[PDB]
């Protein structure tokens, strides 16, 4: 959002990035990332997947990677794993590569979505959530992921023209409400004293 | 396999068929292994026996059975809204097929397909797996664990007759000698049936 000059804010804004566009506002998004953690590569992107994957969390990298589009990774992730339910829905998402072509409105969609509704791991809920009808405002409007995962997402998959629209509800929805995983979007300023005050609110 | 007059045979064998009426060559022998088997069943009591598996609790054998007759649709139905989740994401697999079968091959969703069909315990959804992957009924007919007289049904639906005489001459050598009383589908109470409760009776006592 902004906010002593606007050349003066957007060329100490440049100076971080030129430490370590295709957007009308790409320094902003690049700060964004930055803050919010996602500036990896895909080196570090695979090493992320390995980490991950080491503690046991075979769902948590196969979402990991369907958020960064690397759904054949995620295909390749969950195939190989531990249980048989993770290798049926390896399966299930691997029935989407030769799928992405069609016009959609199949018993299959219909499927995926009736197993989103009912499935109680949230990572493969987002997984058959997304396949079927793949738009992200699915995914990033949900409580059950995290809300740096959704960020990961909303600022790297998504337009400038919209993404404000979803920082502001999502900031008027944790002002209020209170959750910690909001200092994602307020930070330690003092709206985030305002959001720890209604936390301390609701939690004491 | 046949064997006083053909034509004489082969009219009161037509007779024969025309009996219950309320493109092969052998029509009157594949019409009669199909009575002689029970695979002469109609679409509608087709739906009542499928209604009956469901009924008994065995919905793998509903879907086997719905792989076999073809309507894979009805197949992700019935294996849809079932007591176990696992069904309902063997569904979802089985779903996977149908904006599929276009597809050349070699792809990772057959590979993950013969992976399920190489690990999975369950017979029926193995044949259905095997099914789905690869478009062949060879990988289906020797399979040992489903029973032999479904393989019969889906060999003399679904085969040439140059395939199904191989076939019915391989499963016929291989259950004299095994012992195995499922082959009496195919030899009957027979002199050469009687060879093959010999061989059981040698093999079990």
């Amino acid at each position: 959002n902004g906010i002593l000059s606007d050349k003066q804010l957007n060329k100490e804004m440049e100076k971080i990035i030129k430490l370590r566009a295709g957007s009308p506002k790409y320094v902003q998004r690049r700060l964004c990332l930055i803050i919010s953690g996602w500036d990896l590569s895909r080196s570090d992107y695979e090493d992320k997947y390995n980490i991950i994957m080491k503690n046991g969390h075979y769902e948590k990298a196969a979402a990991w990677a369907v958020f960064f589009g690397d759904i054949p990774k995620a295909v390749e992730i969950l195939g190989s794993a531990k249980k048989e339910r993770l290798r049926l829905i390896a399966t299930a998402i691997a029935g989407y590569l030769a799928y992405k072509d069609l016009p959609g409105n199949n018993a299959w969609r219909q499927q995926c979505r009736k197993m989103s509704s009912e499935l109680d791991d949230p990572y493969l809920r987002v997984i058959f959530a997304f396949i079927a009808d793949n738009d992200w405002w699915d995914i990033l409007y949900e409580p059950a992921i995290s809300l740096r995962e959704r960020l990961g997402v909303a600022l790297r998959f998504l337009n400038d023209t919209d993404l404000t629209t979803f920082l502001d509800r999502t900031s008027s929805t944790v002002i209020e409400n209170g959750e910690l995983e909001g200092l994602i979007l307020t930070g330690i300023t003092p709206n985030g004293i305002d959001l720890l005050q209604s936390y301390v609110n609701k939690t004491s | 396999n046949g064997i006083l007059s053909d034509k004489q045979l082969n009219k009161e064998m037509e007779k024969i068929i025309k009996l219950r009426r309320k493109g092969s060559p052998k029509y009157v022998q594949r019409r009669l292994c199909l009575i002689i088997s029970g695979w002469d069943l109609s679409r509608s009591d087709y739906e009542d026996k499928y209604n009956i598996i469901m009924k008994n609790g065995h919905y793998e054998k509903a879907a086997a059975w719905a792989v076999f007759f073809g309507d894979i649709p009805k197949a992700v139905e019935i294996l849809g809204s079932a007591k176990k989740e696992r069904l309902r994401l063997i569904a979802t697999a089985i779903a996977g097929y149908l904006a599929y079968k276009d597809l050349p091959g070699n792809n990772a969703w057959r590979q993950q397909c013969r992976k399920m069909s190489s690990e999975l315990d369950d017979p029926y959804l193995r044949v259905i797996f095997a099914f789905i992957a690869d478009n062949d009924w060879w990988d289906i007919l020797y399979e040992p664990a489903i029973s032999l007289r479904e393989r019969l049904g889906v060999a003399l639906r679904f085969l040439n007759d140059t395939d199904l005489t191989t076939f019915l001459d391989r499963t016929s050598s291989t259950v004299i000698e095994n012992g195995e009383l499922e082959g009496l589908i195919l030899t009957g109470i027979t002199p050469n049936g009687i060879d093959l409760l010999q061989s059981y009776v040698n093999k079990t006592s």
